[PDB]
């Protein structure tokens, strides 16, 4: 009941980190969509105009989104490993309670 | 001291004096002057970098009221956009003055040793367009 | 004198693009260009109109004297749009190709 709780806490820390990463990816995606709509509006327009470095903001946001996606993937893998190890631990704990 | 040397020699040649100069250099003074200059050039470059994106971010500001999406980084610029824009008007004069002061410092600190380095200026201009302060001091000490 | 009324509108007004027009027929309102190519309308609340295009002219007047409404005109370097703000309906959306300066 004490070396068993630390695995639970590791699992839950990974879960919380995943939720944070996902709520950050949400904001990054919203930024990307907004800048993309601005660029589409500039495209549909006939008259020429400076891009005002909107493409640079788009590139920055795209880099942020890719970084966050890779982070979420790695967190998913870590969470899966932690879940398997926790399954083994709780197997042992049920065994030791049934004995 | 370079300006003083030149102007006093000019006055002497005017008034027929033929004075005697004897200078001296602390080999760390250039480092001190460059450390003095560095904050000003850093501030000018940050000024330019923020005012480049001010208007692009303002185009995004007019929609969706900026409740949840704008990054805090550019959110720090959305407020002070006004002061940034009104300082950008005066920035180019300060940048040109700083570049001139740096090139005069370089030319003079090589002139005291007896050299003539009026030719390496464009490389220094390119370095300042990049402005790697450590590469800047390296170019100062090396050539 | 003294300003008989004052108010602060949060939108940057483009300089030469301002008009006053009774867009409700008897209720005068303010039409003024803004950044991003949007034209705002102050009724006495501000209402936005997505021109989605950099405005270059703006006026307001009586274009058909049969009715008593002011028509909001919006010119762009390649377009020209009359707008009945009350019953939102284009009076005419002409494409100039010479510009609206």
């Amino acid at each position: 009941l004490e070396e068993y709780f630390e695995l639970i806490d590791h699992h839950f820390e990974l879960r919380i980190n995943g939720e944070k990463l996902e709520e950050l990816l949400s904001e990054r995606a919203v930024q990307f969509r907004a800048i993309q709509r601005r660029l589409l509006t500039r495209f549909k327009d006939k008259t020429p105009a400076p891009l005002q470095h909107l493409d640079t903001l788009l590139d920055g946001t795209y880099k942020q989104v890719i970084a966050l996606a890779d982070a979420v993937e790695e967190n998913q893998d870590n969470l899966f490993q932690s879940f398997t190890r926790l399954k083994s631990a709780t197997h042992l704990v049920i065994l030791l309670i049934g004995l | 001291i370079s300006i003083l040397k030149d102007v006093l020699s000019k006055e002497a040649t005017k008034r027929k004096i033929n004075l005697n100069i004897s200078y001296e250099i602390n080999e760390v003074s250039v480092k001190h002057t460059l450390k003095l200059i560095h904050p000003k050039l850093e501030y000018q470059l940050l000024l330019a970098k923020k005012v480049q994106l001010i208007d692009a971010l303002k185009e995004l500001q007019v929609h969706e009221g900026n409740t949840n999406f704008l990054i805090p980084e550019y959110r720090c610029i959305l407020e002070e956009a006004d002061h940034l824009q009104e300082e950008y008007k005066k920035q180019p004069a300060h940048l040109e003055r700083l570049y001139g002061m740096i090139t005069d410092l370089f030319i003079d600190k090589f002139k005291f040793k007896g050299t003539n380095v009026k030719t390496k200026v464009p490389l220094l201009l390119e370095i300042l367009d990049s402005y790697d302060q450590n590469a800047l001091i390296a170019f100062f000490d090396a050539a | 004198l003294q300003p008989v009324f004052t108010l602060k509108l949060r939108h940057k007004i483009s300089p030469r693009m301002v008009a006053v027009g009774r867009y409700d027929g008897t209720h005068p309102c303010l039409a003024a260009a803004t950044q991003a190519g949007k034209v705002f309308i102050h009724n006495p609340d501000v209402s936005l109109l997505n021109i989605n295009q950099t405005v270059s002219c703006l006026t307001a007047g009586v274009l058909n004297p049969e009715l008593g409404y002011d028509a909001l005109l919006v010119g762009t370097q390649t377009n020209l749009l009359a707008y009945d703000v009350y019953n939102n309906s284009d009076l005419f959306y002409r494409e100039v190709a010479d510009g609206a300066s």
